[PDB]
């Protein structure tokens, strides 16, 4: 279901939520964006050339709620293939333990291919992305100027 | 009374998380806490020394010169780990 | 909001209650199935 | 900051205890729960207090090799020292004098257990493959079993007339005093289940259970009940390690039954739930294998003892 | 006056067919209650008969709206504002009755007009505003019953939590006792074996005597 | 805005300093000397107490009809039609809730009755299962 949004210190950027592929963790993502989650929640693992992950609301990146109360399973797909840039992820521990954190890609991750639950991609403010991965990180690439989410919301 | 009751609660403030980098910890928390892992796409390449983790060490000393030369001499010895023996 | 509540609550209490009763009655004739 | 929800009256809650030169191979919690004795590699017992300063108030010297394993005596203020000296040594706590050192055993008094309803009376099982009882005041042993195999883990059981003895030798036995009398009594009961060594031997606080912790990487719980099943092995624990060091690697009981403690090779402090059977805290801290673990008389606190010369001293959250 | 006589409802779920159990055993429980009234507000405090003793005004207001018979409109005969009829056309105190009726009427349709006039001059932004007040009071108190939900709702969570923290336990004392009951079983047996030691030195007095 | 005992906007609106209730200024000034108490709970109150909360209410729109002599009197006959119309349904209705209470106590009571006695069944059966 379409067109979720995320404004950041960085920048504002939109994302649709893929209805088929991914229903699960697309409602996950739609409803935590509604209800004020994905709100401070600072980017706190950017790596340039990899992802932006974000969503953990504690900033320390070791685990974010869902909707359904802890962990949920995974969407794999041989059609939802980590492609480019911009492609929404969900964030896992492994196999079937999404929790909230979800990155944003920011280059083709093959090798993410079969672990990592697609449900969407960067509508509008690839701008934005491409700002957010050259950002300033330290060496556990936590930016070193905190990237706030400062409002997320469905449109 | 048993009219809608939800399981939004017991997660939340309670589960104290520390920091994904810091190295040491101030509290005695369960497993699940303490532990549970950070989260995210494996990376391309947070450890101790530069190219792995350097860790402090102590034994008895009949134990390293023991199984070093059980390995050393002899070719095969106790993997260092406690998972097995070494070599052939 | 005392009293409805209440009767329910205790339809649920003498239910616990027989439920209860059953087991013990059941223990009792496993007890009895034995000797 | 953070505040939660400090459990005990200790500074911290995570306290390290330093002043040792060897490994520490055994520890203990006063009775009344504000006294350590631990007992290092270095042949020497620090007496910790628990409270306000954690002050090693009293070095206690007088064995010549390791001081393997430490009990206290049932009312607090007599020690029980087991060594690798070949001597058993009672040692009054306030004072810093030995009373009694019985040195009977032919090799390394391995393990010891005092016994806690009843007379001054302990158990030592050593490297001869002999259990021997050792009542306080004659100066003769008052009982002397013999297995054929080196004994690693003794305990005294909670009513006073059985010992049990784990070793090398693939089966923990128990065995009954009264009934022996004799010089080549055998055994009475014969647990199996692990599939080597035994290390540790805990009484549980209700008497009807016996843990033992064994280079099985296994903590086995039994029933030592009279009237059990043909099988009175009961509980299986995973998680915890035995390598090559073969150290003596203790069992312990939270004093409540609740948790169940081991000392572990992987420098880990394992704690588990007993009933679910599972992890409930993996401490890490201690740079040295872990050798045995004590839980504090009245609070949930815990205390490791290494073989990395430290003591860590805390509370358990959750 | 019974303190808290429950049973936890979140844990203990009511099943379906015992409804009709739990309800028959209420209805024989009621069939031989001691003091069986229905009418048990006697007990209840009285519910007094409505105070206006000082004013005779609100006494006859009740007799009367009791039986809803409703008060007549007022005067619409009058209002039709007519002069005296046939048998009132010729006295003249009649017509200083008509005189009294058409000139009221005739101010009151003036004065009338004056505040409609009045109110289209002016009133729009008076209704304006007042309109604005009465949608203020409808979201206020819609304020109110999200916040009365969301903290009632919070309360029934922490029952909940508190059901679940106690059920877990209850359980598991219940099932310890039937293994406590087990247990006696075993013990049962051990008195087997009381009896079964007793016949075994039933023997030693035997050779005893032999 | 309404004062709690009258239910639309006091026209001299004034709350009680001890309270926080906003209260009508002739109503809540014989109230108080009524019993001698905060009608809202029944707490201890005083004349003064009252505070002259005024800010000039003067917003009452004139309606259509009602905006004529004729209609405002008119509308006063059917207003207090309406007022009595709804205290004496409000006295029936706390008679038949009144009597609906009376017996949700008594089957209460016979509640508690049955429960003490299936309790001394079980009890007595677990009793018995422990010979």
């Amino acid at each position: 279901a379409p067109l979720v949004q995320i404004d950041t210190s960085m920048g504002s950027f939109t994302v649709e939520l893929y209805y088929k592929h991914a229903p699960r963790t697309c409602k996950n993502f739609e409803e935590l964006a509604k209800k004020g989650y994905y709100d401070g929640t600072i980017f706190h693992r950017i790596i340039r050339d990899f992802m932006c992950q974000g969503g953990d609301p504690t900033g320390t990146g070791r685990g974010g709620e869902s909707i359904y109360g802890g962990k949920f399973e995974d969407e794999i797909t041989r059609d939802l293939k980590h492609t480019g840039a911009g492609i929404l992820s969900m964030a896992n521990s492994g196999p079937n333990t999404n929790g909230s954190q979800f990155f944003v890609t920011l280059a083709p991750t093959p090798w993410l291919d079969g672990k990592h639950t697609i449900f969407g991609r960067v509508t509008s403010g690839m701008a934005v992305i491409k700002r957010l991965g050259n950002v300033q990180t330290d060496n556990l690439d936590r930016p070193v100027t905190e990237v706030k989410v400062i409002r997320a919301r469905p449109v | 009374l048993v009219l809608r009751g939800n399981e939004a609660k017991s997660l939340g403030e309670v589960r104290k998380l520390q920091d994904a980098g810091a190295r040491k910890v101030m509290y005695n928390l369960p497993v699940e806490d303490m532990h549970a892992p950070v989260l995210g796409p494996a990376h391309p390449y947070l450890k101790n020394h530069f190219v792995g983790h350097v860790e402090d060490a102590h034994m008895h000393p009949i134990h390293f010169e023991q199984q070093y030369h059980n390995f050393h001499a002899l070719g095969f010895g106790e993997a260092p780990s406690g998972i097995g023996v070494v070599g052939k | 909001s005392h009293a409805l509540y209440q009767h329910d609550a205790a339809t649920r209490v003498i239910a616990r209650l027989l439920k209860e009763r059953d087991e013990a009655r059941a223990a009792l004739a496993d007890m009895k199935q034995q000797y | 900051k953070e505040g939660i929800t400090r459990t005990s009256n200790l500074s911290a809650p995570i306290i390290q205890l330093s002043g040792h030169a060897g490994e520490v191979f055994s520890m203990r919690f006063s009775p009344d729960g504000q006294c350590i004795a631990s007992g290092s590699f270095d042949k020497t017992i620090f007496l910790w207090r628990t409270y306000d300063e954690n002050e090693n108030y009293n070095v206690i010297a007088g064995h010549r090799n390791a001081v393997l394993e430490v009990h206290w005596f049932t009312d607090g203020e007599a020690l029980l020292s087991c060594s690798a000296d070949k001597t058993a040594r009672c040692w009054d706590a306030e004072t810093g004098a030995p009373i009694k050192k019985m040195g009977e055993h032919t090799a390394v008094v391995n393990s010891c257990c005092p016994l806690r309803r009843g007379a001054k009376v302990f158990v030592t099982g050593a490297d001869d493959s002999t259990v021997k009882v050792w009542d306080m005041r004659v100066k003769k042993s008052v009982h002397t079993l013999r297995s054929e195999f080196p004994v690693c883990a003794v305990a005294f059981a909670d009513a006073g007339d059985q010992v049990y003895s784990g070793g090398v030798d693939n089966a923990i036995k128990v065995w009954d005093l009264r009934r022996g009398g004799g010089a080549d009594v055998e055994p009475s009961m014969l647990l199996k289940g692990h599939s080597d060594s035994v290390t540790g031997l805990r009484v549980s606080p209700d008497g009807g259970h016996l843990l033992s912790n064994a280079m099985d990487n296994t903590l086995r719980e039994w029933d030592v009940r009279p009237y059990a099943p043909p099988n009175r092995c009961t509980k299986v624990f995973t998680g915890h390690m035995h390598n090559f060091e073969k150290n003596l690697l203790r069992c312990d009981y939270a004093a409540d039954g609740s948790k169940v403690a081991c000392g572990s090779a992987d420098r880990m402090v394992y704690i588990w739930d007993t009933s679910t059977r599972k992890l409930l805290y993996k401490l890490p801290g201690h740079s040295g294998s872990v050798n045995e673990v004590v839980f504090h008389s009245k609070e949930p606190i815990v205390a490791s003892a290494s073989s990395d010369k430290t003591i860590f001293l805390g509370e358990l959250t959750q | 006056n019974e303190h808290l006589v429950d049973a936890l409802p979140y844990v203990d779920s009511v099943p379906p067919e015992l409804k009709p159990h739990v309800e028959a055993l209420i209805e024989e429980e009621k069939r031989r209650s001691t003091k069986l009234p229905s009418d048990y507000l006697r007990e209840m405090p009285s519910v007094r008969a409505p105070k206006f003793d000082d004013h005779p005004v609100l006494k006859t207001e009740y007799e009367r709206v009791r039986n809803k018979e409703p008060m007549a409109p007022l005067d619409s005969v009058r209002y039709r504002l007519e002069p005296p009829p046939q048998a009132r056309r010729g006295d003249v105190g009649a017509w200083k009755s008509s005189l009294d009726n058409a000139a009221a009427q005739l101010e009151h349709q003036h004065l009338r007009i004056l505040n409609q006039e009045l109110l289209l001059k002016y009133g729009d932004k008076a209704w304006r505003a007042q309109v604005a007040l009465d949608e203020a009071a409808v979201r206020g108190l819609e304020a109110q019953l999200a916040a009365l939900r969301k903290e009632t709702d919070g309360l029934n969570r922490e029952r909940k939590l508190q059901q679940h923290a106690a059920g877990s336990e209850l359980s598991k004392l219940e099932r310890q006792y039937l293994s406590q009951v087990r247990k006696n079983a075993d013990i049962e047996r051990a008195c087997d074996r009381l009896e079964d030691a007793v016949a075994a030195m039933e023997a030693e007095l035997d050779t005893h005597i032999r | 805005m309404f004062c709690s005992i009258s239910g639309t906007v006091p026209e001299q609106g004034v709350v009680s300093t001890k309270s926080g209730h906003l209260f009508e200024k002739s109503l809540i000034e014989k109230y108080v000397r009524e019993t001698g108490k905060c009608p809202v709970t029944g707490e201890p109150l005083s004349t003064e107490d009252l505070l002259p909360l005024k800010v000039n209410k003067t917003v009452k729109p004139r309606t259509a009809p009602a905006t004529s002599i004729p209609g405002l009197l008119s509308l006063f006959h059917d207003e207090w039609d309406a007022n009595m119309l709804e205290l004496h349904n409000t006295r029936t209705q706390l008679h038949q809730t009144r009597q609906e209470l009376s017996h949700a106590l008594y089957q209460h009571d016979a509640a508690t009755r049955v429960i003490a006695r299936l309790l001394k069944e079980r009890d007595e059966a677990r009793a018995a299962l422990a010979d």
